[PDB]
């Protein structure tokens, strides 16, 4: 295979010197990649690019995928070779998730990789071990339960149960003003299911992207229901990171990057009453946020993690076998 | 027979009241300036449009801006207002 | 003649007339002022706004409702006290060009165009669908619709007034007697 | 794929001069107050009604003098100006 | 829509495609009206752009001055969503019958095509007569051909025998023996791999407009950037541009006088037309596109054969779809 270089930063410009790519930012030469080990081009947002490199990829049989700057997929500068990728693997799909093994198999791991990483997010503070230690065990508890439950109203009992095991416990962390009790409101009362809101939305699209780019369908879903308004199985392989979000919303409110200032009280022209954030807060939260997804690993950043996953998945469901699909755990 | 549509727009003062004057007689005023007209033989579509040529002459500064738009039955089948009325409908027999 | 004076007005489409359509529309407060000033001041006020500003359970979620706003579908005082207050909304039908004709323990809905109604329905679908959006997505728990009760299975299985979008789910009808189509030659 | 020709006489400047730069970009001005529409799908053409609803409540006017006219493919056959020129022709595969 | 011209760069009103050479607006075609677009050049498109065509699933096709075909710009979600037809495709594609049925009749009609291609040259017949009887041997074997890998073989040396005769016609600064598909290095090639990317556009559009996804193939199993299913329809009408390539050759309208030659990025000798011949051979070549058999254009006659295949998928009867296979 090769390099699948993603850009979802902000307005790279893309040049080639007729044997590499080269992606310079403010003139800093940010990519520069050999035709040889390049293997796809992701582009999320607006990033222009040179004739000759789009004559030259097109020469060499690497697709181009666009998308939009919420996430949202479009299509992609392809020929015959690369778009033989896109649809080569509908059928298998549509066999391998509603047989009941190889289905169950898989959405018993993930529920197993969200809450084993949900316990090592409190795991990690280590200023409040002693009051969290009952939570822990607790947690322990639950995830064992989740290696035997064989139907799927089960499994989200235990999720629902971890999840709000896990949200008791962060009015230790938050300061004052910021204290949240109550569960999520669809319109937000208060600041910190605003700031998880907008982290949601941001993971879900740009996982919808990365799945679709790597061939897959992604309104059949293994784990969740079937259905219009949402991606079936963008929503369901973004649950295993998750925390990325929460340990990022914690980080802000607590480092004072946004105040009590930020947040602006209003009412819709629905007229119910809302809390929002303002625009140029809005701004810097999902740029921080997009760069904690740039610094997921020295190796890989988060979208080329996701299309490895993506690629493991494919061949696990080609082969039959449910457990060549390893999950995301973060082990230490 | 066929159906046209004329619609005009002429800037001499005069030139246009002579133009409101004239085609007022073969169909009725639609429109402000948008009049629907119906011939059954071409030479009397040739006949009103020499006398438009004429009319226009004085003008002085050769406007041009006079279009003949037709309609068909099932155009006119399809057309509409906003309202959702059918317009431009002719009868096929008045039992007056 | 009270059609044809309406007909003469610009009133050209009408509409099927159910009461149901007005039950999400209903300002509470003017209601209970109304019934005091007819019967009086009595204990039993408060307990009728407590039967009609319920919330309901669906799935463990609560769906909940506009407060002072509304009266709840499947109910008996409702189909009573609807059509009592109805002639309140006259005003608020003749800035969007309706009109209602009372006859016979019955009316009938009278309008101009039907384009405010369109997009009543298309912003109630939308908002609809961001909602079930929302629901499977970031997990809330607790919604509050101001309309779309009607669909409200939807969700499982500016602003214009909440009439207006039920009136939009249906379509409406209709009211020298020429007899057709022109033909090659001429009309007769 | 459906062409419109549309046209209006409202009375203020300034209530249609909305109505003017929303049809813009829908269509060329081929005159005064004449717009040649081109639609793909009936849903483009409710929004566009729907708008135009906006700015006739805006104008506070009631105006119902908006008019839409089909266009067929035989029926811009026999359509033409004064001087015989044809219009509202559209190219089939332009080789620019 | 099509820029054959010479460095045109489009960019986007959000409602209108503006096509602008230095600074100079050419064209302000709406969005309502396009249904395809074909980039034969170096010709520029900005981003927006294409986030506009892709959001109203307007293909576009690419390709280079040599002539040799790039890629495309295609969108995987369907017309409606509604994934029913596509699925009714992909399934049936594969079934080894039907496919084996439909291209035998490709096939055929090609071979059909070629026979009287070279019968209606009177002058050189005693020079063409044996070729046209080995071309019949071949056709003789191609309602004998049982399975589907042998297709290709006949069809390759069918093609062969053919185009080796071409000698004959063509002047002597023309002559070639071999098709060069990728690198076309001839005077002659250039016309042919010019001619053939506007056919697949034409046949392009008109299948995706119909429903289908032109990605899979029936006949044409491994492509080089081609789409499969466009380049195994466009068989049949491929004598179109055998023909009128013969024909602006020997009528003097297209001499080597025009012909670019050039060393390309590493160092090839490529053959290519200047704007303005390029401008005039595509022009022509849409005019007889155009004057088809009289009362339909090949647009019309192309997507007449689309709801024909499509009736043929779906009733799962392969006698309902007929090649093209012109006049005896």
């Amino acid at each position: 295979q090769g390099t699948h270089l993603v850009l979802a930063g902000d307005a790279q410009i893309i040049t080639t010197d007729n044997q590499n790519l080269i992606v310079k930012k403010d003139d800093k030469i940010t990519h520069k990649i050999s035709l040889e080990q390049l293997h796809a081009v992701t582009l999320i947002g607006l990033h222009t690019m040179t004739l000759p490199a789009k004559h030259r990829l097109l020469e060499h049989k690497i697709p181009v995928h666009i998308a939009d700057r919420t996430g949202r997929y479009l299509g992609a500068v392809t020929s015959f070779q690369p778009a033989q990728n896109n649809y080569k693997n509908w059928f298998i799909q549509l066999q391998m998730c509603d047989r009941e093994p190889f289905a169950h198999a898989i959405a018993q791991q993930i529920v197993i990789s969200r809450i084993h990483n949900q316990r090592q997010t409190l795991l990690k503070r280590k200023a409040h071990r002693k009051q969290l230690q009952q939570t822990l065990s607790n947690l322990k508890k639950l995830q064992y339960k989740v290696t035997a439950a064989t139907k799927r109203s089960s499994l989200n009992g235990l999720e629902g149960s971890a999840t709000r095991e896990y949200f008791q416990q962060f009015n230790l962390f938050l300061p004052e003003w910021a204290h949240f009790s109550k569960r999520t409101r669809r319109p937000p009362k208060d600041p910190f299911n605003v700031l998880l809101s907008l982290g949601y939305t941001i993971l879900y699209s740009h996982t919808d992207a990365i799945l679709q780019s790597a061939g897959f369908i992604t309104w059949k879903g293994i784990y969740h229901q079937q259905s219009a308004a949402h991606a079936a199985l963008a929503s369901d392989i973004m649950e295993s990171y998750r925390h990325l979000v929460e340990r990022y919303a914690i980080y802000i409110i607590n480092h004072g990057q946004i105040k009590q200032d930020d947040f602006r009280q209003e009412k819709d022209h629905l007229g119910q009453d809302t809390i929002r954030l303002s625009a140029e807060a809005r701004r810097r939260y999902v740029g921080g946020l997009i760069n904690r997804f740039q610094k997921f690993s020295k190796d890989k950043t988060l979208h080329q993690h996701l299309y490895q996953q993506a690629q493991q998945l494919k061949n696990a469901m080609h082969n039959q076998q449910s457990s060549q699909f390893q999950v995301w755990k973060e082990l230490k | 027979m066929k159906h046209y549509l004329i619609c005009f727009d002429v800037q001499h003062d005069k030139t246009r009241a002579k133009l409101s004057r004239l085609l007022e007689k073969y169909g009725p005023r639609v429109q402000g300036s948008v009049f629907e007209v119906s011939f059954k033989t071409p030479d009397r579509k040739r006949q009103l449009e020499y006398k438009i040529h004429q009319i226009i002459k004085q003008s002085n500064t050769e406007e041009n801006n006079i279009r003949f738009y037709n309609l068909n039955k099932d155009t006119i089948k399809h057309s509409h207002d906003i309202n959702g009325n059918p317009i431009a409908q002719l009868p096929a027999a008045i039992v007056l | 003649y009270e059609i044809q004076n309406a007909y003469r007005q610009g009133y050209h489409w009408v509409y099927e007339s159910d009461i149901e359509d007005f039950f999400d529309a209903v300002y509470r407060p003017q209601l209970i002022n109304r019934l005091k000033s007819l019967l009086g001041n009595d204990p039993l006020w408060e307990q009728i706004e407590s039967w009609l500003g319920q919330d309901i359970h669906i799935k463990d979620t609560i769906i909940e409702r506009t407060p002072n706003l509304g009266l709840p579908q499947g109910s008996p005082l409702s189909p009573l006290l609807a059509n009592f207050i109805l002639d309140d909304f006259d005003s608020d039908l003749e800035t969007h060009g309706f009109k209602i004709i009372r006859f016979a323990d019955d009316f009938i809905i009278l309008c101009k165009s039907q384009h405010e109604a369109q997009q009543a329905a298309h912003a109630v679908e939308q908002s609809l669908k961001e909602v079930k959006l929302s629901i499977n997505v970031e997990k809330t728990h607790i919604i509050q619709l101001n309309q779309g009760f009607r669909f409200l299975g939807y969700l499982f299985r500016t602003n214009l007034p909440p009439w207006l979008a039920n009136l939009g789910t249906k379509s409406p009808q209709p009211l020298k007697k020429s007899y057709g189509q022109i033909e090659t030659q001429g009309t007769h």
